[PDB]
RNA sequence: GGGGAGCAAACCGGAUUAGAUACCCGGGUAGUCCACGCCCUAAACGAUGCGCGCUAGGUCUCUGGGUCUCCUGGGGGCCGAAGCUAACGCGUUAAGCGCGCCGCCUGGGGAGUACGGCCGCAAGGCUGAAACUCAAAGGAAUUGACGGGGGCCCGCACAAGCGGUGGA
RNA sequence: GCAGCCGCGGUAAUACGGAGGGCGCGAGCGUUACCCGGAUUCACUGGGCGUAAAGGGCGUGUAGGCGGCCUGGGGCGUCCCAUG
């Protein structure tokens, strides 16, 4: 069974990306539209809009790469080299302000989910606040 | 210009009908104390040879490194199949501190507070190999910013 | 024990020269003039490549070595010298050369590291008013260490000062040799000091 | 020169035998065959053939290699029509990577067709003379175009990249530009400038370099 | 308890051999087939727990639907991108990228033993230590040698031939 | 005879025993014993199971763990503030 969305999500991610490709679908629902929310306003993808495939509701997240490299394997520097989600199901993390890590020498970013709302470590200590910890990106 | 620095050298055995024909190996690192590192495995039937080798290996395969006032713009751990490697900035008057191999490198990519630590296999080779792509992967904030663009 | 006994023969361990003896380390004869070589039946041997422990080792010594202190106390203070916010490095000098018997040094009161010791144990010193016979002790900034008046008209000491009229003191001191008294203005800077070490290596050992 | 919509000629070529990744580069199958999308084709060129001409009149020089069979006698051809360096023969191991060490055949080429020409012919034993005709001989069959190589080329016009994945696997390590005629089979990854094209086809590689060769020169201006 | 053609532990003889309680030959009882009941282990092996999603294709094949020179679903194979792996290898039949959940490992030998309990008609099985003792045990690859392994090729190496030593 | 471990010693021992010399530390220095450490070698941080030790011979399902999209109530977990 599917046992955990996001998880899935991210997986898509970056199951996409490692082979290059421009956008990938993925099952739509308000949270997981609010990461890819973060996403692209923190600039790891382009976007995403919502879409429908053969009658089902579906996030079409916009793929972003770098440029292309030089001497062999061409491969372009991923936008995206590390994701992976933090609070798993059965064994929730959550954490506490102070408690909000620092992420790459903050070059990364962390997403939790607040009950002001998900949000990036940056803006949660702005904001005060703590929650789920749901993942790790940089 | 170029210190010459010397990780370590090994002697090896091929065989053959009554003898053990030898071979040796050597290991280099290259570099500035500005921030270029080269790294070479030299192989030869002599020494002295061997390491002359590993010299001109080296300084081909040299990595730019970032340098924010002495250390790694950001941690990282790198597999190497075998041998893993943590890097990790610290502050100055922390100086390097990790082993004979990854100071080498480190010593002459101009690192001067850092912290490391090694974990899996510790192979001289392959952890060297490590801490290489290790440093070559670090990215400045600007690199970053460079990156996710328009 | 702390230490005494052969010297400028660690002017000759070290390679680099080592002030152990003031005049003479000036002659021709801190020894490493003509005899660079180090100690030993096999002095004037080819040295092989020394590990990386060696050099971490040799260059702890050679700045140990040179204020000759038992590493007990060395390390102890390379230990406070870690709990200050700080540089490691820069700060462990920083006690380093703030030791009484350092700056009676400094201060000129004496040829020799070694004989500013003695002038301190036999008590030989003011310091902001009170004698002193602990070496050891730290200077605090803006303190007057001094002479006794009772030892002002030492053939020592006198023969001293009468040389400091052409010797700049340290940045961070002041003397006026005409009353034998003086002052420890700041805590002297990296950029101030002249010690052919390289902290660094002397920090990376302490990490082992 | 540019030149029209000559689909008399590189509609496609290869069965199934593709490269997934050559995807963007096809129209559609018929009778078992992809059949490369021509107006993107024109798209292509209109770059690749940009970049020659900067090189062309930037004083570059451009390696053409082409091994295969068909398009060897039209290697020979259009490097020698244009200021070029070719491989028509086979390719060598490292005329690129190793090139010093080669460079040292071109020399003994040099060498020894002073020796036949020279009085010290004859004057000298028989069995080394066709010891040395037979060295003159080999090197005259691989080196013919390398010669013109006085150092590292500013680009590599492969036909066949798949084929020559090791002339290009070379340029890619030194970082020298690859152009290729390339089509259904190859992997466009990395190709620097691709040129999608039928190329067994001798009217497809006789086309292709014609034109090539010719913008070329009317780069340089002759 | 029934059944018993063939095969065949043990066992009877035969030959082989320094010997043969074996490999070869001739016989031969349990057993092997059936019913009921017990035993329950195993290289019970893909030596690879079960379920869901995602990540280029090519080709052979079983099978189903389709507008059937092509498309589409399910299974079995071989090659193979990215990726992974100590390496061999794996590769949409994952040893890839991920979540759930169960089981199991934590140096070799001593030991699958000892002791204890459970189970069984018995044979035994399940669970399962330590003392002591050793610095290894171990995987995969390399180069070699080597095989009463293979392919191919040489030399008065054999054959073919002449002449001899071994005798006096 | 040494020895923590790999080992050293059968007439050339930087590995035994003395000596010269040297390094280290100093009223101390060694040794043994015991704790944590190195050991991400019990792995929460931070491990594994094709051949290296490791998937239960298979299934069935009990407790238990884990669970799809939208909207609302409650707010127990969870986060924030103050206070003891
Ligand atoms: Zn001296």
């Amino acid at each position: 069974m599917l046992t955990d969305p996001i998880a899935d999500m991210l997986t898509r991610i970056r199951n996409a990306t490692r082979v290059y490709k421009e956008s990938t679908d993925v099952p739509a629902s308000r949270f997981k539209e609010e990461i890819l929310r973060i996403l692209a306003r923190e600039g790891f993808i382009k976007g995403y809009e919502r879409v429908d495939v053969d009658g089902k509701p579906y996030l079409r997240v916009y793929l972003k790469y770098g440029p292309r490299r030089q001497g062999p394997d061409p491969r372009p520097e991923q936008v995206i080299h590390h994701i992976r989600r933090i609070s798993k199901p059965g064994r929730r993390v959550y954490v506490g302000v102070k408690e909000i890590p620092r992420v790459r020498r903050g070059l990364g970013i962390a997403i939790l989910s607040t009950s002001k709302g998900v949000l990036t470590d940056r803006e949660a200590r702005k904001l005060g606040v703590g929650g789920e910890l749901i993942c790790e990106v940089w | 210009d170029f210190e010459e620095k010397m990780i370590l050298i090994r002697r090896t055995a091929r065989m053959q009908a009554g003898g053990r024909r030898f071979r040796f190996g050597a290991l280099v690192v290259v570099g500035d104390r500005q921030g270029r590192v080269g790294l070479g495995f030299g192989k030869a039937p002599e020494v002295p040879l061997a390491v002359q080798k590993a010299g001109y290996y080296a300084r081909r395969n040299m990595v730019e490194v970032p340098l924010q006032n002495g250390t790694i713009p950001h941690e990282i751990e790198v597999e190497f199949g075998a041998s893993k490697i943590v890097l990790k900035p610290a502050a100055p008057g922390t100086g390097v501190i990790a082993g004979a191999v990854p100071r080498a490198i480190l010593e002459l990519a101009g690192v001067t507070d850092i912290l490391t630590k090694e974990l899996g296999s510790r192979n001289p080779i392959n952890i060297a190999y490590a801490t290489m792509e290790a440093l070559r992967q670090l990215r400045t904030k600007a690199d970053v910013e460079r990156l996710r663009k328009g | 024990g702390r230490y005494i006994g052969p010297v400028c023969r660690l002017c000759r361990r070290e390679g680099v020269k080592l002030y152990l003896k003031g005049e003479r380390c000036y002659s021709p004869k801190c020894a490493m003039e003509r005899r660079p070589y180090p100690p030993g039946q096999h002095g004037q041997k080819r040295a092989r490549r020394p590990s990386d422990y060696a050099v971490r080792l040799r260059e702890k010594q050679k700045l140990r070595r040179i204020y000759g202190i038992s590493e007990r106390q060395f390390r102890n203070l390379f230990e406070e010298a870690s709990k200050k916010k700080g540089v490691t490095g820069s700060v462990f000098l920083g006690l380093l050369e703030s030791r009484l018997d350092n700056v009676v040094y400094r201060l000129g009161f004496a040829v020799s590291r070694r004989q500013a010791r003695q002038l301190v144990r036999h008590g030989h010193i003011t310091v902001n008013g009170r004698r002193v016979d602990l070496p050891s002790y730290r200077v605090r900034p803006g303190d007057e260490i001094a002479v006794a008046e009772k030892s002002r008209n030492l053939e020592l000491i006198r023969q001293n000062l009468e040389a400091m009229k052409g010797r700049k003191v340290g940045p961070w001191l002041s003397l006026d040799v005409e009353g034998m008294k003086g002052k420890f203005l700041r805590l002297p800077d990296r950029e101030d000091l002249a010690l052919p070490v390289n902290e660094q290596l002397v920090i990376e050992f302490y990490s082992r | 020169v540019k030149e029209l919509l000559e689909a008399g000629v590189h509609f496609g070529h290869e069965r199934k035998r593709w490269n997934p990744k050559f995807a963007r580069y096809i129209y559609a199958e018929r009778n078992g065959i992809h059949i490369i999308d021509l107006q993107k084709t024109m798209e292509e060129l209109e770059r690749t053939f940009r970049f020659i001409e900067d090189l062309a009149m930037r004083g570059g020089t451009i390696l053409f290699v082409g091994t295969k069979k068909q398009a060897q006698d039209i290697v020979r051809m259009e490097a020698e029509r244009a200021g070029m360096p070719y491989v028509n023969q086979r390719w060598l191991g490292g005329m690129l990577t190793n090139f010093k060490t080669i460079s040292q055949r071109v020399h003994r080429l040099e060498e020894l067709e002073a020796l036949f020409a020279s009085p010290e012919i004859e004057e000298r034993p028989k069995k080394e003379q066709v010891r040395l005709k037979h060295e003159l001989e080999r090197l005259q069959k691989y080196l013919s175009g390398f010669r013109l190589l006085k150092r590292l080329p500013d680009a590599i016009f492969v036909v066949d990249p798949t084929k020559e994945a090791i002339a290009v696997r070379e340029a890619r390590k030194l970082f020298i530009p690859v152009i290729a005629l390339a089509d259904t089979d190859s992997d466009p990854d990395l190709v620097d400038y691709i040129i999608p094209g039928n190329d067994d086809a001798i009217r497809s590689i006789q086309l292709i370099l014609s034109r090539a060769v010719d913008l070329i020169i009317q780069a340089r201006g002759g």
